[PDB]
């Protein structure tokens, strides 16, 4: 894969949160594991310089871009650059969404990373409102508690100005009453939600020293110990995932629900297993599409050729599917497969009887025309008549692959035509 | 005149905080005032106040993301408003060709009059109890987080929301719109008879109402 230029991943616009579907091509194409940091801060923190230093380089549309480019510390993972761009920006457009922006920033990225400019004041926590709503936000299981089970690291960043002030820097003070209650919201979350926390520092660029090497310590932090976006237990997220799950947020915002964290892997796992149908329905249409060349010798053949590769396909379930709780794919998988048998029987005893039919045709018009026209009345034709059609009949099966209904038919000839060899032998 | 906002500017940079920028600020009202520029942004700079003297001919006043208490006497000519997530308390008359108020996540806790020009306007995030009449072309309404306690009467396209209040009262001046209001009301806890007494009057030939979203 290759981005020159980040493009926006969800747009914020005309009061609503939507996706792009040119820039969801783009993850669905991407099929390698995927470590996911998002750069989440005020509208002009100066956003852009942690994405182009960490991918690697070197007026807009509101809400979440993304960039894409290789991993540059790992092999076959595949780091995703998302960004905030116009986030809190008044002036511009709606703020309804800011605080979906965060949420969805939280359940998409592996390591969110907050970009404030202040010294962690109570200004800068009256700037980070979006976090006292995330137990009114997001959901975990169609309550507030297994959050740091998917929750990624915190990374602040503080651009004018290590960890040593963080550590303590959120040791919110004891307390009833309401005065300090507002205070603990936002350090109560920051500490218990986020398994690995972190803070970093950076020197202003004007008037660099401390500065270029000062980021590269911080984008060497990120690149080393990022870790792979996970789900419910491994399950690396790769691209077509991200696409699943960012379909499945956005169409829960604009829709009234919650972004739910259980609903959203369900239905990825039913749609992943939708694929594994569709995976070895082709590989059953392949294998019995040459394998089986009707009308057939016997039916146990046929049954074995089935019993065969409908076990053979169920494999190709299995090798690419997971989460079929309650067995419900493995039995519509099952119940069209017995359906394709039940039509495959009766294909063949048509095919059977169309063969018979003609090869009935074929054969006997002949006799049919030369008793037809009167050869076989001289007085001697009678056991000519036997010879022919006797060898005939020789003639008839020595002919590979009649299908199970082949004599069947053919009585229906003999039963129903010897009114002639009546006459035949009456005018002998 | 022009050199005596100087004097007043100058005399705020020496009353400030350590961490309050004010150098910047002195230097941007001194970059809109000699350029007779229309637009003045304040954006970041941690202020605890303003000065006294605002330009007066700006029409864009952005002094949002601060600890302010208390705004300035805004100058006449202004109309766009953007002063959301400091401190206020309460808002200064506004301006009679005002056309846009955007003060969120303050802790005003009355508005005072409201011109016929506001077109848009954003109040969420704060502690109102009532609210003027809105006017007559007051478009977009956002008060998405106070104490609101009953609905507010339009002088008659339009789409308030009041999201996350107090209110739980629908009269008959929300049932005598046309089908183009849009009024949002959840999160709001109603009354008991008027929760389904919508339900069934919205189950109705209800084109001479407006839409409810609760």
């Amino acid at each position: 894969i290759h981005m020159t230029g980040p493009m926006c991943l969800i747009e914020n616009t005309n009061g609503r949160l939507m996706a792009n579907p040119e820039a969801l091509k783009i993850l669905s194409a991407i099929t390698q594991p995927m470590v996911v940091v998002a750069i989440v801060g005020l509208y002009r923190t100066g956003k852009s310089y942690l994405m182009n230093k960490l991918a690697g380089k070197k007026s807009h549309t509101k809400g979440i871009w993304m960039w894409c480019v290789p991993h540059p510390k790992k092999p076959g993972h595949i780091l995703v650059l998302l960004d905030t761009e116009g986030l809190g920006d008044v002036e511009k457009g709606d703020n309804q969404n800011d605080s979906w922006i965060f949420a969805l920033a939280v359940l998409l990225s592996s390591t969110f990373v907050y970009n404030s400019i202040g010294t962690i004041n109570q200004q800068a926590m009256d700037q980070l409102y979006y976090v006292t709503e995330l137990t009114h936000r997001i959901r975990s299981k169609s309550d507030s508690a297994d959050f740091v089970s998917f929750f990624p690291d915190f990374v602040w960043t503080l651009r004018d100005f290590p960890d040593e002030y963080l550590t303590y820097s959120l040791k919110l003070k004891k307390g009833t009453s309401q005065k300090d209650e507002t205070f603990n919201l936002p350090r109560l979350c920051i500490r218990k939600f986020f398994p690995k926390k972190k803070c970093f520092v950076f020197d202003r660029p004007v008037h660099d020293p401390e500065f270029v090497q000062q980021v590269a310590d911080f984008c060497s932090y990120i690149f080393s110990n990022s870790k792979t976006k996970t789900l419910s237990g491994g399950i690396q997220v790769n691209g077509p995932r991200l696409e699943s799950l960012v379909l499945t947020y956005v169409n829960a915002i604009s829709s009234g629900d919650l972004p739910c964290m259980e609903n959203a892997v369900l239905a990825l796992a039913q749609i992943e297993n939708s694929a594994a149908v569709q995976k070895a329905i082709a590989h059953y249409e392949q294998q019995m599409g040459q394998k089986v060349q009707l009308p057939t010798e016997t039916l146990q053949e046929l049954l074995d050729l089935h019993r065969d590769s409908e076990r053979e396909a169920i494999e190709v379930f299995i090798r690419s599917s997971f989460k079929d709780v309650d067995h419900l794919f493995q039995k519509e998988l099952a119940a069209q497969l017995e359906k394709k048998r039940d039509d495959f029987c009766k294909q063949n005893q048509e095919a059977s009887s169309d063969r018979c039919s003609a090869l009935l045709q074929v054969i006997f018009s002949p006799l049919e025309e030369e008793v037809k026209a009167g050869i076989y009345s001289k007085p001697g034709g009678y056991r000519l008549f036997v010879q022919k059609l006797q060898d005939l009949k020789k003639k008839y099966y020595e002919e590979p692959r009649k299908g199970i209904q082949a004599e069947e038919i053919l009585q229906t000839y003999l039963k129903s035509k010897e009114s002639m060899t009546d006459a035949i032998l009456q005018t002998d | 005149t022009y050199a005596d906002y100087f004097s007043a500017w100058d005399k705020w940079e020496k009353q400030a905080l350590p961490g309050e920028e004010r150098d910047e600020a002195v230097s941007r009202l001194k970059e809109c005032l000699i350029n007779n520029s229309d637009e003045l942004r304040l954006d970041r700079l941690n202020l605890s106040s303003l000065p006294d003297n605002l330009p007066a001919q700006i029409t864009l006043l952005n002094v949002s993301y601060n600890q302010l208490t208390n705004l300035p006497e805004l100058p006449v000519t202004l109309k766009k408003l953007y002063s959301a997530s400091n401190k206020l308390s309460e808002l200064p008359v506004l301006p009679p060709a005002l056309e846009s108020l955007q003060v969120q996540h303050n802790e005003l806790e009355n508005l005072p009059a409201l011109p016929d020009s506001l077109l848009t306007m954003n109040i969420s995030y704060n502690e109102i109890v009532s609210l003027p009449s809105l006017p007559q072309a007051l478009k977009n309404l956002r008060a998405t987080r106070n104490f609101l306690t009953e609905l507010p009467a339009f002088s008659e396209v339009r789409e308030y929301f009041f999201d996350r209040n107090q209110i739980s009262h629908i009269p008959e001046s929300i049932l005598n719109l046309r089908n183009e209001c849009s009024i949002h009301i959840s999160d709001n806890p109603l009354s008991s008879h008027a929760l389904p007494a919508l339900q069934r009057l919205t189950s109705s030939p209800d084109y001479h109402g407006p839409r409810i979203y609760f």
